């Protein structure tokens, strides 16, 4: 907090404007606590010492009503746990990285050629996870209907239970159609041979299995990735005769896009985005229990990536990466 | 206005079969059609209310509303009297619900429905003429944005127009028109994927919006209509209207429980003066039973529990199974004709003979003395010009109004049972 933590961009970026505002002076840091200056933000973050502060809503008053606050998500590799072979518990890899690196294409495609927002960078939880920060004028001010709106635009994925059927309404959604087109392709590269989770027969039968739609299919498959994947069509095609063959060939490409998207969808965290008042941790805080530095994440960033606890270190690049955005975000503040 | 000027304005108005209402009328009315059109226009409304109440389903209420629009209100033909009708009667329901805050939200809500359910009923080429007299996407905008729209509105089309074949959707697809809103206004569609949205611009179930934007204009020129109330208020002829127009639309609670302080505590003066005489002589006389007893089913107590309690009072068997329990049951419908009476309200129980030794019926605004009813608002911790305000509006004879004034003082009503609603509703 003396040396490395880079206030002043922080500042600028949360203040909405070079000199200190209202967007600053009535925001709550973790509670209820806000800042007038750079320096004193300094000198409160020094005598406090938190490992980690968390940015709260700009209010009407200083830190009480909540006039606005970024649109944010945050996403963890929790919720794809069941689909994974190289990492266990709490331990992270590019291999998994690509989980978060596909989920924030989908959500960036999402905000972008569909919400109008511009302004929105990723940053690293610490971790294992990516927080997005959407710092446009109309998401700040944002209520909680339409935060609820848009979350529930957003996740698809509604039940994190892998033992189940989705059955997604059908024909897609536009986006489900992107997203799909988007994820299809590394699905295959990344699922089927470098996780490889339903070689496994157990995980087989209480991941691939329920995501099937027929009895009688399930259990020749089951008395029977890649190769499991192919045989699914093949008894498919070997047990459905006759003019019926149509409609159950056509649920079955369905199911395989749902258990595609149940794998590789965008699975956020529904409570950090509903209401603006919440709070979510900082950019730049420090992990207690890892170390890492929460630095914002560009599209061939990788957990090894992250330096671990000033123009000379390895946070200067990450730096700049915040000072080009906050400058490009107080342009289109100036534009709005 | 001369009857041209007005045939011109109505004409342009009503351009189209059906409109927003903006404006404020321009003409001249006499009284008997003023009441005519009020009485059409708010029964309309009250039985769809109680279709909706029920959980009718869309169609049904259609059919329902069909012969109370062929009687009462005509739509569709071109009349210039169904039209002025319709307009002035709207606007005089605008003046009568504009009071009170559920009544606005009730009114709103119910000719937010009424406009639902014409613009179902009417046909595809005027309910686009409507629509268009909020910007009509281009059609290269249209067919630039042609997959994305058909994926999002052919599950609508399926499941509203009854478009089960393919062709159909395309072919109606061909002929729609698409709106470009931001997506703040449209949050609802949104939710659930039923407007598809492109760079913060949302592309309209586009009744929805069209219904829920009327809505709240509506809601605000009633607000308006209700600031403006006092500069019509001089008009001696409508007063009494609106208020016949505003009342036109006007176990937990168990045997045991009807002497806990938790139930009477929401009791009007009338009906603790009637507990308090049972609770006494341990019997009324016909007038206070019957008044007491429509109250009690008014309030929601169940026949089981009525006997019960009734029973109780009189602290033998033998005569009440032989004189009493038929009139009980009666009451309460579950004899004779099967006629669930409805509560004797303040105007029948006031039309009821004058009480007298041994009577506690009646409205005690009237049947009290000053001495007696200002000792019980003492008793009821009001201060001192609360007292003359209430017997002030007693001695003019308008006990109602001292009612509700003892009422508002305590935590317009004429029904000791909606006294007693919105005393619960208030705790609630
Ligand atoms: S005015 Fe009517 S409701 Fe009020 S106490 Fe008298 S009878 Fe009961």
């Amino acid at each position: 907090y003396k040396s490395l933590y880079p206030f002043k961009h922080i500042f600028n970026w949360l203040n909405h404007s070079p000199k200190p505002s209202r967007d600053m002076i009535n925001r709550e840091f973790a509670r209820y606590n806000s800042f007038n200056s750079v320096q004193d933000f300094k000198a409160q973050i020094e005598k406090a010492n938190p490992d980690r502060f968390e940015i709260g809503a700009i209010y009407n008053k200083p830190p009480l009503k909540a006039l606005e606050k970024e649109l944010v998500f945050d996403i963890d590799m929790d919720d794809y746990d069941a689909f994974r072979t190289c990492c266990s518990g709490a331990q992270v890899c590019s291999k998994c990285w690509k989980f978060i690196s596909l989920a924030m294409k989908i959500t960036n495609t999402a905000l972008r050629e569909d919400f109008g927002y511009k302004d929105f960078i990723w940053v690293f939880s610490g971790r294992r996870g990516a927080h997005c920060w959407v710092s446009d004028k109309r998401a700040r001010a944002l209520t909680d209907v339409q935060r609820r709106n848009v979350l529930d635009y957003v996740n698809v994925i509604r039940d994190r239970n892998t033992d189940k059927r989705l059955a997604l309404k059908r024909p897609y959604h536009p986006h489900l159609a992107r997203s799909l087109e988007q994820l299809k392709p590394f699905f295959v590269s990344i699922m089927l041979e470098e996780q490889n989770p339903w070689e496994d027969d157990q995980h087989a039968i209480q991941t691939l299995l329920p995501a099937l739609y027929d009895k009688q299919l399930i259990d020749s498959l089951k008395k029977y990735s890649k190769e499991k994947w192919n045989d699914i069509d093949q008894i498919a095609t070997s047990l459905f005769k006759g003019p019926k063959q149509d409609s159950h060939i056509i649920k079955l490409r369905e199911c395989k896009e749902d258990l595609v998207l149940m794998t590789l969808y965008p699975k956020l965290d529904v409570e950090v985005t509903k209401q603006t008042i919440h709070l979510l941790k900082a950019p730049f805080c420090i992990h207690p229990a890892t170390g890492n530095v929460c630095v914002p994440i560009d599209e061939s960033f990788a957990p090894e990536k992250a330096p671990k606890l000033v123009s000379l270190t390895a946070l200067q690049p990450f730096i700049n990466q915040f000072q080009a955005y906050v400058s490009s975000l107080l342009k289109n503040e100036l534009g709005s | 206005s001369s009857s041209e000027e007005e045939k011109k304005l109505y004409a342009r108005l009503y351009e189209s079969k059906l409109s927003f209402y903006d404006l404020p009328p321009q003409g001249e009315i006499t009284l008997e059609q003023f009441e005519i059109w009020a009485i059409d226009r708010l029964k309309i409304l009250l039985e769809i209310e109680s279709c909706l109440s029920r959980n009718k389903s869309i169609k049904e209420i259609e059919t329902i509303i069909k012969p109370q629009f062929q009687k009462l209100l005509p739509f569709n033909t071109e009349s210039l009297e169904d039209r002025k009708k319709d307009y002035y009667s709207h606007f005089i329901l605008r003046l009568c619900f504009c009071r009170s805050k559920e009544l606005r939200e009730k009114f709103v809500r119910a000719e937010t429905f009424l406009f639902k359910i014409r613009f179902n009923m009417l046909t595809s080429t005027d309910q686009t003429k409507f629509v268009q007299s909020l910007q009509f996407i281009s059609n290269e905008e249209k067919a630039e944005l042609s997959h994305q729209l058909y994926q999002t509105v052919s599950a609508s089309l399926q499941f509203q127009l009854n478009l089960n074949e393919e062709h159909q959707r395309k072919q109606y697809f061909q002929q729609e028109k698409f709106i470009k809103l931001p997506f703040e206004n449209v949050i609802e569609l949104v939710g659930n994927r039923l407007v598809f949205l492109k760079d913060g611009y949302a592309y309209l179930q586009q009744l929805n919006l069209l219904s829920n934007e009327f809505a709240s204009k509506l809601n605000q020129e009633l607000i308006k209509t209700y600031q403006y109330l006092p500069r019509l208020n001089e008009d001696d002829r409508l007063l009494p209207i609106l208020n016949h127009l505003s009342s036109g639309y006007t176990d937990e609670i168990n045997a045991q429980s009807v002497w806990s302080e938790e139930i009477s505590s929401n009791y009007p003066l009338c009906i603790k003066n009637l507990m308090e005489g049972l609770k006494k002589n341990h019997h009324l006389r016909y007038y206070g039973r019957q008044q007491l007893s429509l109250f009690l089913k008014g309030i929601g107590l169940s026949a089981d529990e009525a006997l019960k309690f009734w029973s109780e009072a009189f602290t033998t068997m033998e005569k009440f199974n032989k004189e009493y329990r038929y009139s009980f049951r009666h009451n309460y419908g579950l004899e004779g004709n099967r006629i669930n009476y409805k509560p004797w309200d303040c105007h029948t129980i006031l039309s009821k003979p004058r009480p007298g030794r041994g009577d506690y019926h009646g409205c005690p605004f009237r049947d009290w003395s000053h001495e007696r009813l200002s000792a019980e608002l003492r008793s009821m911790k009001l201060t001192q010009a609360q007292i003359i305000s209430v017997l002030d509006s007693c001695q003019k004879g308008e006990y109602t109004i001292a009612c509700t004034k003892v009422f508002e003082m305590t935590h317009h009503i004429a029904h000791p049972n909606l006294y007693f609603e919105r005393s619960r509703q208030l705790q609630k």
